C-alpha cells in the first residue's frame, strides 16, 4: 500500500 | 502514452480521468477509466486494490488535462465501487484487472453527452477485431518510462492487435497471457501505453463502431521490443459487466 500519492502504483512501471 | 501525439477530450470523448483524495495531502490522479453508459466508468481493478473505499475517489468526464480543469469537464461521485472477486497479480500479470464505478453529480444526475462527453461501446460477446487491426489508446500516463511527471495535456496512440499464438510465443509473454487478455503494440516498438495510462481504453472500429475491446492492464516495461501491452479483454467480460450493472 506503501503511504503514497503515487499515480497508477500497480501499473506497467513501477515497483508493483 | 510513449510517443503518439497530445490530444484533447473531444477526440476522446468517453475518457474518464480518476482522482482520490488525501488523507493527506488533497487530490492525485489514480488511472484512465472509459464511459460506457450515463452512469458507469469502467477502469481497472489493480488501480484500487491497494484503497478499495468509494468515497477516496473523484471522476471527472470531459477533462483533458490532468491539473488543471478544462471547460466542459465534469465533476462525479463514485456511488459504486466494483472491483473483481477474482483480481490475482503474479509477477507481472494482471488477471481480472476489470473494475465498475458508478458515478453521480452532487446534483444526483449520471453524465449528459456533450462535445466533450460522449458513452463507448462495448463489444457484443465474444466479438474483437482481426489481428492486425490499428487501435487506439489514451490517458496521461508517463511519455517515458524513466520519467518521473506526467504529462499535463492527454495523449493518444494508435496500437495494432496481436495474435494469441503471436503474444503468447515464449518470446513474447509466453504463459503469462490468457484469453482473457489481448495484446496490442506497435510494429516497430517505438509507441505504447505506459504507468498511469492503466484503466484506459483500447479502442478499436469493429462491425460498424468505435468499440471497447481493451482496458489497459499490464506488460513488461513500456515500448520495449518484443513485450506489447496486455489488455483487459472486454468482449469476455460481458456476463460480469451486465450483473454488476
Ligand atoms: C509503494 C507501493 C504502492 C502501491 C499502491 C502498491 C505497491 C505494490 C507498492
Amino acid at each position: 500500500a506503501c503511504s503514497r500519492y503515487e499515480v497508477d502504483c500497480r501499473g506497467r512501471g513501477s515497483a508493483c | 502514452i510513449i510517443g503518439g501525439e497530445f490530444t484533447t477530450i473531444e477526440n476522446q470523448p468517453w475518457f474518464a480521468a480518476i482522482y482520490r483524495r488525501h488523507r493527506g495531502g488533497s487530490v492525485t490522479y489514480v488511472c484512465g477509466g472509459s464511459l460506457i453508459s450515463p452512469c458507469w466508468v469502467i477502469s481497472a481493478t489493480h488501480c484500487f486494490i491497494d484503497y478499495p473505499k468509494k468515497e477516496d475517489y473523484i471522476v471527472y468526464l470531459g477533462r483533458s488535462r490532468l491539473n488543471s480543469n478544462t471547460q466542459g469537464e465534469m465533476k462525479f461521485e463514485v456511488e459504486n465501487l466494483i472491483l473483481h472477486k477474482d483480481y490475482s497479480a503474479d509477477t507481472l500479470a494482471h488477471h481480472n484487472d476489470i473494475a465498475l464505478l458508478k458515478i453521480r453529480s452532487k446534483e444526483g444526475r449520471c453524465a449528459q453527452p456533450s462535445r466533450t462527453i460522449q458513452t463507448i461501446a462495448l463489444p457484443s460477446m465474444y466479438n474483437d477485431p482481426q489481428f492486425g487491426t490499428s487501435c487506439e489508446i489514451t490517458g496521461f500516463g508517463k511519455e517515458q518510462s524513466t520519467d518521473y511527471l506526467y504529462p499535463e495535456q492527454l495523449k493518444m496512440t494508435v496500437v495494432k492487435l496481436i495474435s494469441h499464438r503471436e503474444c503468447q510465443q515464449p518470446h513474447y509473454y509466453g504463459s503469462e497471457v490468457t484469453t482473457k487478455m489481448l495484446c496490442a503494440a506497435d510494429p516497430q516498438w517505438k509507441t505504447d501505453s505506459c504507468q498511469g495510462d492503466s484503466g484506459g481504453p483500447l479502442v478499436c472500429s469493429l462491425q460498424g463502431r468505435m468499440t471497447l475491446t481493451g482496458i489497459v492492464s499490464w506488460g513488461r516495461g513500456c515500448a520495449l521490443k518484443d513485450k506489447p501491452g496486455v489488455y483487459t479483454r472486454v468482449s469476455h467480460f460481458l456476463p460480469w459487466i451486465r450483473s454488476h450493472t
